[PDB]
């Protein structure tokens, strides 16, 4: 036996179907041109932050496969100053942590934000590198407050401020604060 | 290193008698100086071995030992 | 717009009350490791929507509320409400109650989030960067770091939306199925 009301079930799926499609169709298409307009600016940024937080070399980004803008990665190839330009996967620790910094800090140039907290994102830089990541820092925060939680002295050295937070008594924060400028 | 700061902090608040004002903790402190001076404040702080005050946000702070 | 303050009270290891007044330029926070420099940025993340409570020390027992307060200048009206400081306040009580406020004004979460969704800080923005986009990016699955261009592209409303979508469609399926089914155990 046929329902009335099942038939209507039917129909009614099969409309909400042709309107949904063109839905999900739509939001494929935002995705691959917003996903790809989206990396030739943060690509057009790379090469000029990697070489300001590491003082040289050069570095690139491409697309894993240009024809899948839906599912692509993105390989990240890098030459820091005084190595051989290599896939990010095989360069030193800090070397890598400094890349995926300038990664951030290109999207950053691409997609500004009025303020910025970082928190322990240096925590993994070799040594020698704090310092052009806390210069870096300094110069832009004309256009971005920068809120640093950090434990390198080189970032410290650079800041307008600094508070401190410590356990005077156990399990209690104390808040001081100095300013160095 | 904060270490060999923080022995420079107890003995000179052991040479002084009372309170100390932080800037004054090291005649002059270039900005590099004043971050290890700072970050071992509050490393003695955590030990339990100074008492600090502030009154407010940068303003001046006052350091004495806990015995 | 930028950070003008941060009020904390009984939040995680804040017992004592804690107003930090940045800086426009670079206000840096340090101390010693585990100290709570850490929770500053938690309470950040908290009164903006994204074990609360101080659960007590040797010196202290438990308090009974949290709250943060996190105000903001608008002179450039860089967020959509027309006040020229706005301030954002989360409070949780012992008890599971949540207050919300804008400007003294009791609100929603939802409402907290939407206002800064609607400048452009949402889910997507870079405002708060912590070690583990730094994971991400550094990840062997290629899919860990396309999801970080993908935030950078803001494509998470289409995302949703097309899963919403493809959701209403199987769901509409399964119902009409199971309809069915019952109707074939009525013959």
């Amino acid at each position: 036996m046929r329902y009335k009301f099942l038939s209507e079930q039917k129909e009614d799926l099969t409309e909400a179907k042709n309107t949904l499609f063109q839905v999900i169709e739509e939001m494929d298409e935002e995705m691959t041109k917003r996903f790809n307009d989206t990396f030739v600016q943060i690509r057009s940024h790379f090469d000029q932050v990697f070489r300001s937080l590491f003082g040289g070399g050069r570095a690139e980004l491409r697309l894993t496969d240009p024809n899948d803008l839906l599912h692509s990665g993105v390989e990240i190839i890098a030459q820091p100053p005084g190595k051989k330009l290599q896939n990010l996967n095989l360069l030193s620790g800090g070397e890598r942590a400094l890349t995926a910094i300038a990664l951030l800090f290109s999207i950053l140039k691409v997609r500004p934000v009025p303020f910025c907290v970082l928190d322990q994102v240096e925590a993994a830089l070799d040594e020698a590198n704090v310092f052009r990541f806390a210069q870096y820092l300094k110069k832009y925060s004309s256009d971005t407050q920068f809120i640093v939680i950090t434990h390198r002295k080189g970032t410290m050295e650079e800041a307008d401020v600094l508070y401190g937070v410590t356990m005077q008594e156990s399990g209690v924060s104390k808040v001081i604060s100095v300013k160095l400028e | 290193p904060i270490e060999a700061r923080m022995n420079e902090i107890v003995h000179s608040l052991k040479s002084r008698g009372t309170r100390i004002n932080f800037m004054d903790l090291f005649p002059y402190e270039q900005k590099e100086h004043l971050v290890v001076t700072f970050l071992a404040v509050l490393e003695l702080m955590k030990n339990q071995l100074v008492l600090i005050e502030q009154e407010h946000n940068f303003s001046d702070i006052y350091i004495t030992g806990s015995e | 717009m930028f950070l003008k303050r941060l009020d904390v009270i009984g939040f995680k290891s804040f017992a004592e009350r804690i107003s930090v007044d940045f800086v426009k330029g670079v206000t840096a926070v340090v101390g010693p490791n585990g100290s709570g420099k850490s929770n500053i940025t938690d309470a950040i993340r908290w009164v903006l929507g994204e074990d609360i409570i101080f659960a007590g020390s040797d010196s202290r027992k438990r308090l009974n509320l949290a709250e943060v307060t996190l105000t903001l200048d608008n002179d450039d009206h860089f967020l959509p409400i027309d006040f020229h400081e706005v301030s954002v306040t989360r409070r949780v009580y012992r008890s599971g109650e949540s207050e919300f406020l804008i400007n003294n004004q009791p609100c929603r979460l939802k409402d907290i989030i939407d206002l800064f969704m609607d400048s452009g800080l949402g889910k997507e923005a870079f405002s708060i960067i912590s070690q583990g986009k730094v994971e991400e990016i550094l990840s062997s699955k290629a899919e860990d770091r396309r999801s970080i261009f993908e935030e950078a592209a803001g494509v998470l409303k289409y995302k949703t939306r097309k899963k919403k979508a493809e959701n209403k469609l199987f769901e509409t399926q399964d119902n009409l199925n199971r309809v069915e089914d019952i109707l074939h155990e009525l013959e």
